[PDB]
């Protein structure tokens, strides 16, 4: 199951 | 005995041809188990292995929401990276991300990963400590300062040490028929005359799983690394992999050459020779 | 902009036996950027309805794809893979050889 944390460069 | 779960993500911009295409796939070891493609007619995360099919609708809904959201953040990221590199809006660019975890035989975390590449080049990676970053360049240092300020590494560590390892344990059990079965290579040696003076000996490994394997040739017991043609391990399309290694052998020398095969499905390494 | 030219292997799923149905594979790997065109050819002509895997990549970030189709090898029929990529000035044709 995937990581659910939005992370923007 | 040891295992891994990895998610791969690629966005590729295409100016004048709509929004960037996003493709993500998940693997346990060398087995693909989920996919999502933003160019699908109705994009949804889809199963690709039998043992994930039993997950219920809530899983597929959550996974699909995560993939859609990541497609959108990647499009924002592609716009940001044009600024950071002073690039025009005319060209196609690529953003890649991989993350996941490796565990040992007892299911404990061995190490975690979360890393990005831009235009095929390392951009920023979470270090093995799951607490600090390696930035490739001064652009990636701008991201590093943002992610330090927001305590991103702490969020990733929590996932990689927790959920990632727990999902992998679940998948290994549900998929124990296949994920916990090694298929050994079927091996043989072929002989291919080149001229009156020499012939190729080719050592084959077919039908094996997982993909990791070692195939070498020795002559009089000495490794022939510099003189061996070793093809990349390649998928057969039935879950298994193939590989071969070839040496050019002077006429009459064939019995001096031995092929050596190592694979986790073999209780002991094999030695083979050409059998005319 | 970095570019990495594809490695290309064309081969069958099982050892070729004339008259027995099999799968013809073209595996392209180690390439960047990800845009690539791959045809499978029978007697020089494009095979229709070839399928392919979803884009993925290796530890070094380079891309790989598998293209494949069912086929029944014979003594006489020639098969090949044709690849185009930005690193190639003309398409590369690699012939299927049952011994590789
Ligand atoms: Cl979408």
């Amino acid at each position: 199951g995937r990581l659910n944390a939005p992370i923007k460069v | 005995g040891s295992h891994s779960m990895r998610y791969f993500h690629t966005s590729v911009s295409r100016p004048g041809r709509g929004e960037p295409r996003f493709i993500t796939v998940g693997y346990v070891d060398d087995t693909l188990f989920v996919r999502f493609d933003s160019d699908a007619a109705s994009p949804r995360e889809e199963p690709r292995a039998p043992w994930i099919e039993q997950e219920g609708p809530e899983y597929w809904d959550r996974e699909t929401q995560i993939c859609k959201a990541k497609a959108q953040t990647d499009r924002e990221d592609l716009r940001t990276l044009l600024r950071y590199y002073n690039q025009s809006e005319a060209g196609s660019h690529t953003l890649q991300n991989m993350y996941g975890c490796d565990v040992g035989p007892d299911g404990r975390l061995l190490r975690g990963y979360h890393q990005h590449a831009y235009d095929g080049k390392d951009y920023i990676a979470l270090n093995e400590d799951l607490s600090s970053w390696t930035a490739a360049d001064t652009a990636a240092q701008i991201t590093q300062r943002k992610w330090e300020a927001a305590r991103v590494a702490e969020q990733l560590r929590a996932y990689l040490e927790g959920e990632c390892v727990e999902w992998l344990r679940r998948y290994l059990e549900n998929g124990k028929e296949t994920l916990q079965r090694a298929d050994p290579p079927k091996t043989h040696v072929t002989h291919h005359p080149i001229s009156d003076h020499e012939a190729t000996l080719r050592c084959w490994a077919l039908g094996f799983y997982p993909a990791e394997i070692t195939l070498t040739w020795q002559r009089d017991g000495e490794d022939q690394t510099q003189d061996t043609e070793l093809v990349e391990t390649r998928p057969a399309g039935d879950r298994t992999f193939q590989k071969w290694a070839a040496v050019v052998v002077p006429s009459g020398e064939e019995q001096r050459y031995t092929c050596h095969v190592q694979h986790e499905g073999l209780p002991k390494p094999l030695t083979l020779r050409w059998e005319p | 902009m970095i570019q990495r030219t594809p490695k290309i292997q064309v081969y069958s799923r099982h050892p070729a036996e004339n008259g027995k149905s099999n799968f013809l594979n073209c595996y392209v790997s180690g390439f960047h950027p990800s845009d690539i065109e791959v045809d499978l050819l029978k007697n020089g002509e494009r095979i229709e309805k070839v399928e392919h895997s979803d884009l993925s990549f290796s530890k070094d970030w380079s891309f790989y794809l598998l293209y494949y189709t069912e086929f029944t090898p014979t003594e006489k029929d020639e098969y090949a893979c044709r690849v185009n990529h930005v690193t190639l000035s003309q398409p590369k044709i690699v012939k299927w050889d049952r011994d590789m």
